RNA sequence: AAAACUCCAGUUGACACAAAAUAGACUACGAAAGUGGCUUUAACAUAUCUGAACACACAAUAGCUAAGACCCAAACUGGGAUUAGAUACCCCACUAUGCUUAGCCCUAAACCUCAACAGUUCAACAAAACUGCUCGCCAGAACACUACGAGCCACAGCUUAAAACUCAAA
């Protein structure tokens, strides 16, 4: 199948990780 | 003897780990692959090596090394004979194995069957 | 009535095929046996393939190969000299 | 059939016949279908069970 | 059976007494393991 | 008749090669590196006899690394050996790369003899854990 | 706990072994068989005591003495051995288990 | 349990020998043994150099001891053989005569593993 | 599998047919053939086995019928219109030694 | 290291070909399965890809060998067309 | 009158039964320069091919000694849904009568 | 190829708390995670089945704390190359870490993405199609392994887990 659903998904995570980083 | 495949594929089946988990489907198919040949070859350097010793140790002539650079020279011509010879025969008719084409087209005369 | 066929015990069946060292019991201080199993160029061992055994006398030797090896009863990098000069069971190609 | 285990046991003993076998004319007889019939014969009112009867047979062929 | 077996193996174990000639007579003989298997189901030494 | 297997430092087999034992025949270690390859010459009671490879001879960088350049390498190690008086060798090869059988030839061509040949490449019974698998 | 010095399970009902030598017996002896007999020996014990029908175990009673030497012998284990993990499992299980025939029994 | 002592000394004349004989199995007997019987094996060439503490060897004698003993006894046995010199190593595995062999029928033919695919045209 | 209820068993792994069966399908088919030549009926026998093409050739030569032993091309009988003429009769009954 | 130094995968060559020697010498080791693992061992293959690499080559054996069977089972079937004309 | 399985039972086929080297004799019926095709009863023909030995006896109609492996040669391949056969038993030449 | 090393390289000895060729064309053991160097000791619940997202006991790797070991590998970092740039891919160096002992943490494409037990002979791809019974879960996309609440030896975490706004799809 494609990998097009979890790469939305880990971008998700990884904005969420920076944010925390940030704040 | 070939290896067996009891409960080796993840199956309903089965209460196992797989131990195989193949990209194709084991099926052997109606044809046989395409033969192959060649590489990075490089012919009769050990010929050369040595007439290009002799020039290092002399001035820089033929008329001192003139034995063996005729000698690399006839190494040359035996090499491009035996190219040609491998292409008269391997493409026309192996000795041994069957050439590709056949093999295919025997297959294709008892072709394997899963379709039921 | 009678000529009609008789559902019977499956004749002409040859007794199935044996190990070799079936009946035979393997010691890793039998270095002899266990040697005959082993190449004699790099002390590897032999597959099942090679060797033709039954799965359970395969382990068997191999297990018993291992503990002479860590034991000192046998050679590891290599399979012994000495033990050159004996019955070939193995199928295998190297010499032609 | 009942006869096959007989065959068998003849096989065993005896290696496959060196007299050829036709299979083109119908009723041909082996030599394993002739120790057959003759197992037959003894058995039943034989009455020596396996061992002794094939040994009876043998003995038949023989004379 | 085993029992009987045991009892009759157990006369012929080391013991302190009996020990040092029995050690000595190890010395002195050679047991060996060393039977070789053939392509057949046959042994060799 | 002709055994591939050698004769064992125990008695007694009939050979000699120049009235020596098979132990007694020096030893030349090829050391086939992947980018260069090192021949040493040895006794048999280790005595290093000639020290010669790809770096000394000439050439340098990945030129080192080809079979030419190991052939060289063979015939200087047979050459240093020549003064030293060896005629035969044992030799004995390290690792893969190139360099094997090209300083096996280069030897030959220098005069030596080759007896045997036997590779101790070093395959450890898991050792080390080696480097990451790079992006080819 | 039964003593060390005393006979298998299996070399008790054999008539000469009372009059037989000493090394014998003490080849023959749970001290130095493995830790199995002695839990074979100390279940029979357990069965002597309180089921009324001996040599059965197909009875929920028989059933629950073994459920409780299995535990017994987990524990054990146990005393040493606190980092294995799949022993303390097993003895969690059963113990459960053993509990489980216990309200069966009761019922 | 029954048990096998591999024991693997020198190689250092008879004499000797015999005393770290007496030696060994008279440990055995203090741990709680009952010796069955002596096996010497000879003193052949040990398959590779086996290292002490502190000498490393080439030759080696060979002996296995079969003994009865109890199972908290073998862990003080091998300390014991560890720490004594004239042992150039002494394992001790559990005797191969107690395992009884179950009677084979022999290798059976395995047939092709079938029906792993569905009927499809493809 | 659809052979199995005319099969009577099989000796040492060969399948043999129950010839009594045979021999009832037998008179049915002969007799069925027999009324559709009766019938002023056009019969094909069909085959592809080589060993045998020749002679079923003859046999359909002998006889007032035809044959086809050849490699079948695609639509002999669902496009006949069209490989021959507008006004052909087909087949009426047929008949493969090797179906 | 500990071993006898001149036993392990040697081969003693015959009248000075040495080439010949040293093919042998090659075969055994492809026959051992040295010479791959060498060429393995070079890099540190992971475990799960190793895991992989071997189901495909265990796959590859199972198809390889059938192909192989099924090839010999055939030869038997090239000789000219018996029948010919049609 | 006869039944089948009575037929079955007195044929040479079911007399002998299984094929494994089993010295038999059977007829050639059609020849290509090196390869036989023999009848010898049976389901299928075979072929061996001629000899050295007397090549020029060997002639359409004569009569051969086969050793017989096997009466059909069939396997079962890796996908294979049914086992391939050739259509050819596998039986060799000894001689002739 | 620069850089790096020349206290370097090769042969030969002496040489581990790291990691366990070949056997492995076997397909086992465990509940899963996982587990193929050797030895010994202990040791692998359940004579119905299903059954805790309120329990308890486990749970790769990574990670945290504290103390040890430290060959080799290696995030990070440094140097060299490459490129318009290269905070990468290639090279070289070296650290956390991988290892041991004692505590935590509790997540994986934890996937054989195919629940347990009893039984039987077609949408399309994939590992044919189904009965019985049980529990768990799911009911447009995204917002969302988010927010807020709650619990947790976790304080940048984990577990559970919304709504609005939007869209005619996904
Ligand atoms: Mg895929
Ligand atoms: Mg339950
Ligand atoms: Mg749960
Ligand atoms: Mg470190
Ligand atoms: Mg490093
Ligand atoms: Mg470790
Ligand atoms: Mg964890
Ligand atoms: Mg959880
Ligand atoms: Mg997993
Ligand atoms: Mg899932
Ligand atoms: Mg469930
Ligand atoms: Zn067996």
């Amino acid at each position: 199948k494609n990998v097009l659903k979890i790469r939305r998904r880990k971008m998700n995570h990884h904005k969420y990780r920076k944010l925390v980083k940030k704040t | 003897a070939t290896p067996s495949l009891r409960g080796r594929l993840a199956r309903f089946g089965n209460p196992r780990k797989p131990v195989l988990k193949p990209n194709k489907p084991l099926i052997l198919a109606n044809r046989v692959g395409e033969r192959r040949r060649e590489k990075g070859e490089a012919t009769c350097i050990t010929e050369m090596s040595v007439m290009m010793a002799c020039w290092k140790q002399n001035e820089f002539r033929d008329d001192a090394c003139r034995k063996e650079i005729q000698g690399f020279l006839d190494c040359a011509a035996r090499a491009q004979e035996a190219r040609k010879m491998r292409s008269i025969q391997e493409t026309l008719g192996e000795s041994g194995s069957l050439l590709p084409n056949k093999l295919n087209k025997l297959l294709q005369r008892f072709p394997n069957k899963p379709y039921l | 009535n009678e000529d009609l066929p008789i559902s019977m015990e499956n004749p002409y069946k040859e007794p199935l095929k044996k190990c070799i060292l079936c009946g035979k019991h393997v010691d890793y201080k039998n270095v002899q046996l266990l040697s005959q199993f082993v190449s004699p160029f790099t002390g590897c061992i032999y597959g099942r393939h090679i060797t033709g055994l039954c799965g359970k006398k395969q382990k068997e030797i191999t297990k018993a190969i291992k503990r002479a090896q860590i034991m000192g009863f046998m050679p590891v990098t290599y399979k012994d000299p000495a033990y050159l000069k004996d019955p070939k069971v193995c199928n295998i190609r190297y010499r032609e | 059939y009942h006869e096959d285990r007989i065959r068998a046991k003849f096989y065993s003993v005896y290696g496959s016949g060196q007299r050829a076998f036709d299979l083109f004319n119908p009723n041909f007889k082996s030599t394993c279908q002739r120790f057959v019939e003759k197992y037959t014969e003894l058995q039943k009112l034989g009455e020596t069970d396996e061992e002794k009867l094939f040994v009876e047979t043998g003995k038949a062929l023989l004379a | 059976r085993e029992v009987l077996q045991l009892q009759e193996e157990v006369k012929n174990f080391i013991t302190r007494e009996n020990l040092e000639a029995r050690v000595e007579a190890a010395l002195d003989s050679r047991k060996n393991y060393n039977w070789a298997i053939t392509r057949e189901g046959l042994v060799v030494r | 008749k002709f055994s591939i297997y050698p004769p064992i430092p125990g008695e007694e087999s009939s050979l000699r090669w120049a009235g020596k034992k098979f132990e007694e025949i020096p030893i030349a270690h090829i050391k086939a590196s992947h980018n260069n390859t090192q021949i040493q010459v040895v006794s048999a009671s280790n005595e290093p006899l000639a020290f010669a490879s790809c770096g000394t001879e000439g050439f340098r960088n990945a030129k080192k690394g080809t079979g030419i350049a190991a052939q060289t390498a063979g015939i200087a190690a047979a050459a240093r050996a020549k003064q030293k008086g060896v005629i035969h060798i044992r030799v004995v090869v390290k690792g893969l790369g190139p360099g094997r059988l090209s300083a096996m030839h280069g030897l030959i061509m220098g005069g030596l003899e080759v007896i045997s040949i036997t590779d101790n490449t070093p395959i450890p019974h898991n050792g080390c854990r080696p480097r990451k698998a790079r992006k080819l | 706990d039964p003593p060390p010095s005393t006979l298998l399970k299996d070399y008790q009902n054999v008539p000469g072994i009372e009059k037989v030598d000493d090394v014998v017996k003490r080849l023959l002896s749970l001290e130095m068989a493995n830790k199995k007999e002695m839990l074979k020996i100390k279940q029979e014990q357990f069965m002597k005591k309180i089921v009324a029908n001996p040599e059965d175990t197909r009875s929920l009673e028989a059933r629950i003495i073994a459920l409780s030497v299995k535990i017994r012998s987990y524990e054990e284990h146990l005393e040493k051995h606190r980092k294995d993990k799949a022993h303390k499992r097993y003895l969690l299980m059963s113990i459960d288990q053993r509990k489980k025939m216990l309200k069966n029994l009761r019922n | 349990p029954r048990y096998e002592l591999a024991l693997i000394l020198k190689a250092m004349q008879r004499p000797e020998t015999a005393a770290t004989l007496k030696r060994t199995i008279e440990a055995l007997m203090d741990r709680g043994a009952i010796v069955r019987d002596l096996e010497n094996l000879g003193e052949r060439a040990l398959p590779y150099r086996i290292s002490a503490h502190s000498q490393q060897h080439n030759r080696g004698g060979y002996f296995l001891v079969d003994f009865y003993a109890p199972t908290a006894a073998v862990e003080s046995m091998v300390e014991h053989l560890s720490r004594d010199i004239d042992v150039i190593r002494g394992n001790i595995v559990k005797h191969p005569l107690t395992q009884e062999l179950k009677e084979c029928e022999g290798i059976v033919p395995v047939p092709l593993a079938e029906k792993l695919y569905s009927t499809k045209k493809r | 599998r659809f052979m199995e209820p005319y099969i009577f068993g099989s000796r040492l792994d060969h399948d043999i047919i129950d010839l009594e069966q045979t021999a009832t399908h037998l008179q049915l088919a002969l007799n069925f053939t027999a009324h559709m030549a009766y019938r002023k009926g056009i019969i094909l026998f069909i085959s592809r086995n080589r060993q045998f093409s020749y002679l079923i050739e003859n046999m359909a030569r002998d006889c007032g019928e035809y044959a086809h032993t050849r490699y079948f091309r695609g639509g002999m009988l669902t496009n006949a219109r069209l490989l021959f003429g507008p006004t052909v009769r087909l087949p009426d009954l047929i008949i493969f030694l090797h179906t | 290291a500990k071993h006898l130094k001149f036993i392990a995968r040697t081969v003693m060559v015959q009248e000075g070909n040495v080439e010949s020697a040293y093919r042998t010498l090659n075969r055994i080791l492809t026959m051992d399965g040295l010479i791959e693992d060498i060429k393995h061992r070079r890099y540190y293959e992971k475990p799960c890809r190793r895991r992989q690499r071997e189901s495909y080559e265990r796959c590859r054996r199972i198809y390889n060998m059938e192909m192989a069977r099924k090839i010999n089972f055939l030869m038997r079937k090239n000789r000219a067309d018996p029948w010919q004309g049609c | 009158v006869e039944s089948f399985a009575s037929m079955l039972r007195h044929s040479p086929l079911t007399q002998m039964g299984p094929a494994k080297d089993k010295l038999v004799i059977g007829r050639i019926f059609h020849i290509v320069e090196n390869d036989l095709y023999i009848d010898f009863g049976g389901k299928f023909h075979c072929v061996c091919r001629r000899p050295e030995v007397d090549g020029e006896k060997y002639q359409k109609g004569t009569r051969v000694r086969l050793r017989l492996l096997d009466l059909e040669l069939t396997s079962r391949f890796l996908g294979a849904t049914t086992d391939t056969t050739v259509l050819e038993a596998n039986a060799v030449l000894l001689g002739i009568q």
